[PDB]
């Protein structure tokens, strides 16, 4: 199984 | 005239420090580096803590960020969208840092900057959560038997943890009793245990 995440990454 | 007690323990203290260490936001690796390298650098310069924590305003700011300078600068980057406007589930627990260490001295701050940068938070962070809870009735002073040479923190007069400790008012010793519980630590030893869980928290 697998589950989504918000992750925030250097623009 | 109230609930409960007017302080809370060890247990309470960090489940009120858990609610924002233990639920930050997820960072990439690059966006992890560059925020601890900013916070590293704002650590060092007195300035640069006031700037941010202005710049910050307790999660209340709107409209776009005004740049700042220096190591300021570069954490308000890694805290905003492109337009410069300030994500409030990554500035909020910024501001909770800054809120703890306004409590500690310079001193404290520059020690946790040298934690920050030789990535040591864990060692730290368990000496003081292991004193917060061993420690209790907080009230009343005490001699404690945990020896932190024996933890695998450099212990001994002038050593980071013990200029850490001695400035939050506890009573030092390099031999047994090697740390003393004076009541009045308890502010400073609280607010360098969350400063410690929340660094460690952003650095995932």
């Amino acid at each position: 199984g697998c589950i989504k995440k918000a992750v925030w990454f250097k623009c | 005239p109230a609930e409960g007690a007017f302080t809370e323990d060890f247990q309470g203290l960090r489940a009120e420090v858990e609610t924002i260490s233990k639920e930050l936001e997820l960072l990439d690796r690059e966006l992890c580096q560059l925020l601890l390298e900013g916070l590293e650098g704002v650590l060092r310069d007195q300035l640069a803590l006031r700037a941010l924590e202005e710049a910050l305003e307790q999660g209340q700011s709107l409209g776009p960020v005004e740049p700042l300078d220096g190591p300021a600068g570069a954490v308000l980057e890694c805290l905003v969208l492109s337009s410069g406007m300030l994500v409030p589930e990554l500035a909020i627990p910024v501001v909770y840092l800054l809120g703890a260490l306004t409590m500690l001295s310079e001193t404290q701050h520059k020690l946790l900057a040298e934690a920050l940068e030789s990535q040591t938070l864990l060692g730290p962070l368990e000496l003081v959560g292991s004193l917060l809870e061993q420690s209790a009735p907080w009230q009343e002073r005490s001699t404690m038997s945990l020896p932190p040479g024996l933890l695998g923190n450099s212990w001994g007069e002038g050593a980071p943890a013990w200029v850490l400790l001695d400035e939050c008012g506890l009573e030092l010793g390099e031999d047994t009793p090697h740390v003393c519980w004076e009541p009045q630590a308890q502010g400073r030893m609280c607010a360098l245990y969350a400063s410690l869980a929340l660094l460690s928290g952003l650095s995932q």
